[PDB]
């Protein structure tokens, strides 16, 4: 039955490694499963809570132990289904990927379990081993990277306004208040009131000081709330960029051709040949051609390109006409 | 060597026309209207700036040469393939049935005869299950 | 007088029921009549204010209930319009909405009216049932379903940064503060801190703890403001598309072909009926192809149409010009 | 049945004149045109699609035996009619107005003859009240 | 001169009416000059500043009476540019403003002059005087209007999570917190806690207090933050519309297509008349539906009218050639 | 090895003036090692650590001078690449540039060194000097100008808001408060809260207090968050538009001819003669007009050309056609 | 008046060609072309769409008589030729000089001959001032 | 002077054909067709609009004069120029190679015959060093 078996072996793969529908239920509940530890850990910190807290904690843990290594056993032995992964050695390869070391170092550290600290330490790096593929990471930096220039623009400018204001309320109420006898102290003030925080444990007194951080609030709460709306923003145009572009979808007939292109050129294996390898060139550069814009110049080149066509039908009904004039 | 020089000058012979050792976009157009194939203005002046690595809009006979020089193997288009596959890889699992494969050669992008298919399938059925793979296909189209 | 009876049916229903224009100030007077309740009935949770806020809120409540009641039987009465709900048995199954038992059970409640949570459990039943349609719930789903990836690479990357804030200022404030003296207090202070709330029950002390609290600040807020932001930007862009939509409204003609369909198809009832059928099937499909992108998607089909038709026509001129150089 | 295949042949007979068992575009073009209807490549692709499960591009009897089985309850089209209706219900109240459903029919989507409507209205004006209802309407529509 | 008085009673016009480039300065400076009037009025409140803020309030304000009478008189003198004000009758007519006859009872009291509340309310009074045109609040207005869905979805999730929350804390913490110790202070507590202001007068202690304080402000932080988001974002989309639209500026041939009609239609005063007056409803019909949309959809509209055309030529090409055939 | 030299000039002068790839490593390198001089210049305000804090402050700012120095130095010697900046007489006037005589003084006055007062004010100044070119303040500035009406109106009715809840909360709170003693204290805590700072110094506590800061926070919070929203969503969308402007790139031709054009001009140094200056004059126009939109408005405005176009030859056809018909 | 009625019904006889009083696109081309312009399709039907009150496409003898019974003061067009001209009153001041005038009439919009721009500022230069006003202007013209 | 008041009006006279004083856009295109030079409408009206200041489509041997009197440095396109070449310094350093300048003056924008850009160098490489300047030819052309 290896048909049936490479079929679970293929559904594994996919529920595991990357899913796309219901599978994101076992993910989340997996997920939920470590939060749930974290959770307990927490209030296993507090002595009052410690004995109870500590009580379910063992059990929670041991469940996510097992259930971590039963899938850490099913996703190398699914990893088959990929012909790069294949026998022992693909296999093996397959556990050079730095998530699976990183799961393996979980596993290990956890059986093996500053014990406290390392048991935050090592619930933390669980947490971040969850993403597994980089998506949010990329995701972010790659918006970040979009938007570098304002961004920078609302660091540097909400930069200066925080050592400003807060050097020029030190100044007004180095005497008159508890809370800014050094720089520093303002510093933190300036820093606290322009993020929109105020813990109120700083706050200006005398009138100057109210003044200038009334004018100077008036301009770093909005540059410090900046960056959020920018990206938020960017993340919201790219979304929309996404649900347009999913619809014109081009990477169909590049790639037929690039293939076909492909295969000719094995199958050529000298001016026939000289125009198998120019036609796979062509097929090569359709192919990436189509991938690079993805987006309105594709369309724009379309009305460009059915503009000229019209213009150079004119030119030879024109060429028509004359002629029968002539005639 | 000498044998694939003097058949390489006999075909841009055969190329430019003119003879000046500068193949131009008309008597590429000729020739492949010899062939058979109907370039148009647009795959002219991209297969010319494929190959012309100068701008002139001419290419000289070591340049002909010189592309031909690339092999299966140095073009470092097994990426390039394997993503295409993989684009045609509807499922992702890394293979593709035999049906759909027909469909995607012979009536997508450009139509290829039968003949050419069934060749290929000739050539690659190592296991012949059908849904046959196309990673170590791609990885033994290089070599 | 039947005429004026369905007349002032169809009007009723239109008011309680879907309104579109005057009738959102009814349905805002019952909002503000129940909210009013609502405030009435916090104020009576005071003691200083329990005697005039109980003595007013018992005329309101029972103004409440009649108007309720009222408008209950004045909507199941009107439901007759729909042919769906006629006679006792439509309008019993009009009864079966889940909104319609709920306004039941308020009203038995409320006559029938932990006294005090269970008034306060029923007033925030009102206020839910006050939607009636899943409007909001409904828009709000859709435009986080549309962000889902967005939101999530937020909340993951804003979660990382609150438990390792957390836990550095934990670690730089355990001895030298009173406020971080348990994991679970600085998880606390992360979490209020981060979304820029900022009580001040809790704050940093060391230079350590202010300068980690100053780094993770800066990227916390951040992280914490971004679904707003996203979510924003994502509910404005949609209204723009809504706006834009609205213009060229290409609902008609599929529509009117589907129904000439249908009726010719009933009318059939061998080679002109599988004409028949295959031309309503080509009318549905046309409906539907027209119901699916609603976007700029239909003005690059059409350019696409006009493309492909216009180099049609000028092969049919080269052919025509063809075959007077002939003649 | 028997009859009812006999008479599907006949019809398929008359519709795929290359005798192959295989409806083409052009000999549905061709019976459309003897009908007097005259059929578009993209109506004509469509069609085809429509009634090609396959994707060769033309239809063999037991397919389109199949497609004919289908009757109108089977259809399922009662929701399709009753949101298009709906588009056409302007006010929304479940009725429209006999020279509304008479405009909208005749001089919208396709144009289609009066003998038609006419026939519509004497099959369908159950109570004749002008604001005749599409609801019901439909439910004996698809029974 | 006559010519210069009527060029300076515009230019004045200009200024004080509707200005454009540097007018705007005079009425910043008009504007700081009310505002300086404003803080200092500010600082007499407070008992240490009374004297010398009083002896500076004293001038200013007398000032501030000065230009605006000044100003009001010489706006009524130059509206004599407007034909519609002319004469006695007509600047009369143009005193029925509003915001003239606002001017005119801020200069009544003004000179009259609960004094300083009064005083204060006269100084709120003249600020929202400032605008005298209505702009800011017809803008804010629309772009409200135009998201009014969703502003209402925010509103009413936002707030059913304030009022739920506020009851779950109030529940979680009723006795072992000396804050909540009534439902109306844990809603005050839900109310400064979900808008992240976040006093720290009131705050849950208790664990059950802190989680569900922790889940739900994870959830109201953001509705409430919706709306500015929606808003601002709004703002920009039609920004970035108003930008796109100044530039095609389609309103000349129409309108100059209706000022002709008209003119035709007075000389107008059977069949020549009858077409005079129907060309007359054509030009009206062509201004405003160039006034509707001012939008892409006139771009659509003229891709469409391209479009039919040109096949309407293609058919008269296939008729010539067909023509040709039979000859 | 003149061209050698040639060469590192021209490097250097693109790492230190614009650059484009890893020469922003270096700048940031620089920038790191001045705020690292900012960061112990605050520390060693603070007493307890003021020995260790001046003992690395020293060495860091000593490298600072060094590093600033020679790279004032190297820009100066780099700037002959620029023919503008030749000889002495044009490096003098580069030195004339802004920027670099502030950065001569602050070398001047670093190595000169209210002395602790003096350096904040130096260390802000550097800071400020970090940007050098002025991007960043341009870039907000024309955010900021593109959406003024709208900032306007935020920054209007966000001020009548505070003002007016200030003085109601204050009329509310005047006697049954502390914190609301005078005006000033309640316009402060109207700025605090409404900016969602809340430092909870002040608060209302009577209930009219309460109610009316509910009721104006739930609008001057938005209304201040707005400003942050408009231009996030504002730099979002002149991002989005800076991509697509990217792509199409149309300022060659225009260029191409212009330069010609000037080139034949020069050449032409008397119908041939004006011919030449009227082509110089097109080409300028191209150019110029090529400049203004770069945006859809090239879009709509080759739809145009193209549409014209095709019109016209239609019309060519028609005349052909008719011709036949006679003949 | 019966003068009127009179008039009228000759003046639709020469338009409505048919003679069943119904006033079809295609007559009111033919006696547009006797008159001498040209009118389009889009021409036609939009001037169809804004006489036709039922939406047959055809008006009868009532109708076009009702529409010629509106006056200047009845078409309530004095606020949209005001803001028409408004949108020509470039400085906003409330008058525009005869050379621009004279340039937005002939020249913009629909071309008309000098002899009516010369006739208009005839009866229009009340003052003769060059920036001849435009609202005592739509005032006088609406009266 | 006098001799370039008479030449401007031979060379208007052989302009404006119609001898009224007024170049209008058909005379210009003839003229143009005489030189070789093909002028499309777009070209012309753009020219006109140039020098007609007046905006009646036709200019008189003044504005022609005065228009011809203005000068290279008069001109002020010294910083047009700068700009532009900018644009065409790839690099930004202040220099372009002879190959490069030859290929974005002879190739792209419009077409011009290699005698003028043989001038050019020749007139401009005052060094000869292949990245021939830009600023100082500005300058130079400019004076
Ligand atoms: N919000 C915000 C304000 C200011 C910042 C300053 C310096 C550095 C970072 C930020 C800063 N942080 C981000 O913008 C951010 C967001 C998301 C992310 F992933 C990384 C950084 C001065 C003012
Ligand atoms: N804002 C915000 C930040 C963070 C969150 C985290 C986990 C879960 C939710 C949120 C969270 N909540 C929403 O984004 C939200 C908004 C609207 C809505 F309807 C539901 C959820 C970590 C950081
Ligand atoms: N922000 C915000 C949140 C919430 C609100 C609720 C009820 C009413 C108003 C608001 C409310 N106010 C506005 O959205 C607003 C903004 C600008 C403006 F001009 C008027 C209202 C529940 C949650
Ligand atoms: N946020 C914000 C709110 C309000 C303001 C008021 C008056 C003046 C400025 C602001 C004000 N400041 C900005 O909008 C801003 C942002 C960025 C920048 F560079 C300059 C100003 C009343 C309410």
């Amino acid at each position: 039955r290896n048909a049936f078996y490479r079929k679970l072996q293929n559904f594994l793969y996919n529920v595991l490694e990357r899913p796309r529908g219901w599978a994101f239920i076992y993910h989340a509940y997996v997920f939920l499963l470590v939060f749930s530890c974290l959770v307990l850990s927490v209030f296993s910190t507090i002595k009052e809570y410690e004995k109870s807290s500590e009580g379910a904690l063992y059990i929670l843990e041991i469940v996510t132990i097992v259930v971590f290594g039963v899938e850490y056993f099913v996703r190398i032995w699914a990893a088959g289904c990929c012909c790069r992964y294949r026998g022992w050695r693909g296999r093996l390869k397959f556990a050079r990927k730095p998530f699976c070391v990183i799961d393996i170092m979980v596993l290990i550290a956890s059986i093996a379990v500053s014990a406290l600290r390392s048991l935050r330490f090592l619930q933390i790096l669980r947490m971040i081993r969850m993403d597994r593929r980089g998506g949010t990471w990329k995701l972010l930096g790659s918006v970040v990277y979009a938007h570098s220039k304002e961004l920078v623009t609302a660091w540097y400018i909400g930069f200066l306004c925080l050592i400003l204001a807060s050097f020029l309320v030190y100044l007004a109420e180095k005497g008159e208040n508890d809370h800014f006898d050094t720089y520093a102290d303002a510093l933190w003030w300036g820093l606290i009131t322009l993020t929109t925080i105020g813990y109120g444990d700083k706050y200006p007194q005398t009138w100057n000081g109210r003044l200038l951080a009334a004018t100077f609030t008036l301009i770093g709460v909005s540059f410090f709330a900046l960056p959020a709306g920018i990206l938020g923003s960017g993340f919201a145009l790219k979304v929309q960029e996404q649900h347009r572009q999913k619809h014109f979808e081009k990477r169909r007939n590049p790639a037929a051709g690039l293939i076909q292109s492909a295969w000719r050129f094995y199958a050529t294996n000298v001016s026939i040949r000289a125009v198998c390898v120019m036609r796979f060139l062509v097929s090569k550069r359709k192919f990436k051609e189509s991938l690079r814009p993805y987006d309105v110049m594709d369309v724009i080149e379309q009305y460009s390109a059915g503009h000229l066509d019209m213009l150079s039908r004119i030119k030879s009904l024109q060429s028509r006409v004359d002629q029968i004039v002539g005639r | 060597t000498e044998e694939q020089i003097a058949e390489f000058k006999e075909a841009f012979s055969l190329f430019d026309k003119d003879g000046d050792g500068t193949i131009t976009t008309k008597e590429l157009g000729t020739v492949m209207r010899s062939l058979g194939q109907n370039p148009t203005e647009a795959e002219l002046q991209d297969m010319i700036n494929e190959v012309d690595a100068d701008g002139n809009g001419t290419i000289d006979f070591p340049e002909f040469l010189t592309m031909m020089a690339r092999k299966m193997k140095d073009t470092d288009s097994e990426e390039e393939i394997r993503e295409a596959f993989r684009v045609f890889d509807k499922d992702g699992n890394g293979y593709i049935s035999a049906a759909e494969l027909r469909h995607v050669m012979t009536n997508l992008g450009e139509k290829l005869t039968d003949e050419e298919v069934d060749e290929m399938i000739r050539e690659a059925d190592i296991d012949g299950d059908g849904q046959v793979n196309y990673e170590e296909f791609v990885q033994m189209m290089t070599a």
